[PDB]
């Protein structure tokens, strides 16, 4: 079944699907039409944006429904990093990150795995689903990297 | 903290992810084949304002461009219009106006106010200035997105879940309101320059055949570029 997406420069990409696809899957038809990265889109249905692991079914998409296109172009935010080993790092995000996003940005630049990395801020550890508009986490804050093994 | 940093060499930014991912490493090898050199902007909500800011009255500096003057200062009048037909009284935006008008100005050699780049440096590093400049751009910026609701009320309500005028009002007029797609859109659109967003992040989907890419913003290449890492602007310089 066909289906439209509109881009914020009122050009219209028609592409293919099934209802059983899921957002990652049209995000990757998105790629190949556009060279948009499927990390760099958000798909908007009904005044909704639409979840990676959900189906078109699941936002009731049918036949010829059109959703729309921004891209992930949102800024300024940074916060700082500081280790318990003095280095302290800046870092690039958004209040709709989670925790675990902010740790695989710290691997980005450190390269520390995730699963070695513990967050503290304000005397708490940071946990892996929540936001840092769940914490208001805003700019300049510096979290507080430790590590543990297992 | 200052509000716009020197030019920094590419390094910088690769000393950044030296010790972490090979696919951002190579993006900024190939980012060092098109750009010379950065300035990181302070990473407030008014980044890519701010970066948008410093760029254009540097590009005027450096390019004497008074047709580029002229021509930006009629899409001034008309974004000062279309405020006007919004209900916005002169007194909450003419003073932005007034003060960007003559930030444009006194950029353009020749005559007494006359500054150079150091000035125009402390100048956009000073509070009380740069964020009166970063105010007019989200002026036109409402302004834009208002004066076409119909088309960007589809994007606003999936963003947000506000109304275009709620918006305007919540996310783009006010200091700090982190900026996004539409209002990219919007300001270049309103103001009528381009813009390149080289967007630098892990993805790679055609293992070992990487490249950075951009998205353009054209109402002739960008000569406003910036880097974008999710979540922040810098100023990019193209060799």
């Amino acid at each position: 079944m066909q289906i439209f997406v509109k881009t914020l420069t009122g050009k219209t990409i028609t592409l293919e699907v099934e209802p059983s696809d899921t957002i990652e899957n049209v995000k990757a038809k998105i790629q190949d039409k556009e060279g948009i990265p499927p990390d760099q889109q958000r798909l908007i249905f009904a005044g909704k944006q639409l979840e990676d692991g959900r189906t078109l079914s699941d936002y009731n998409i049918q036949k010829e429904s059109t959703l729309h296109l921004v891209l992930r172009l949102r800024g300024x935010m940074q916060i700082f990093v500081k280790t318990l080993t003095g280095k302290t790092i800046t870092l690039e995000v958004e209040p709709s990150d989670t925790i675990e996003n902010v740790k695989a940005k710290i691997q980005d630049k450190e390269g520390i795995p995730p699963d070695q990395q513990r967050l503290i801020f304000a005397g708490k550890q940071l946990e892996d689903g929540r936001t840092l508009s769940d914490y208001n986490i805003q700019k300049e804050s510096t979290l507080h990297l430790v590590l543990r093994l297992r | 903290l200052p509000y716009v940093g020197d030019k920094e060499p590419l390094s910088t930014l690769a000393a950044e992810f030296q010790s972490g991912s090979p696919i951002l490493q190579e993006k900024i090898k190939l980012l060092g084949e098109q750009y010379d050199a950065l300035r990181r902007t302070r990473g407030d909500g008014n980044c890519f304002y701010r970066s948008f800011m410093f760029s254009y009255l540097e590009h005027i500096l450096e390019t004497q461009d008074k047709a580029e003057v002229e021509r930006i200062l009629k899409k001034i009048e008309q974004c000062k219009k279309t405020l006007a037909d919004l209900g916005y009284i002169e007194f909450t935006f003419e003073d932005f106006f007034s003060i960007f008008i003559d930030q444009l100005e006194s950029v353009l050699q020749g005559h007494e106010s006359s500054i150079g780049a150091e000035e125009l440096l402390e100048r956009t590093r000073d509070q009380m200035v740069s964020d009166y400049v970063v105010m007019f751009f989200r002026f036109v910026t409402s302004g834009e997105i208002q004066r076409r609701a119909e088309f960007f009320e589809p994007f606003i309500s999936g963003l947000t879940n506000s109304t275009v005028v709620q918006f305007c009002k919540a996310s783009v007029e006010p200091m700090g309101e982190e900026s996004d797609h539409v209002h990219i859109i919007a300001l270049s659109d309103a103001l009528g320059v381009p813009i390149r967003v080289m967007y630098l992040d892990r993805s790679s989907c055609d293992a070992g055949n990487i490249s950075v890419n951009h998205h353009d913003f054209s109402p002739e290449k960008p000569y406003i570029t910036l880097l974008y890492r999710p979540g922040h602007y810098d100023i990019l310089y193209p060799k």
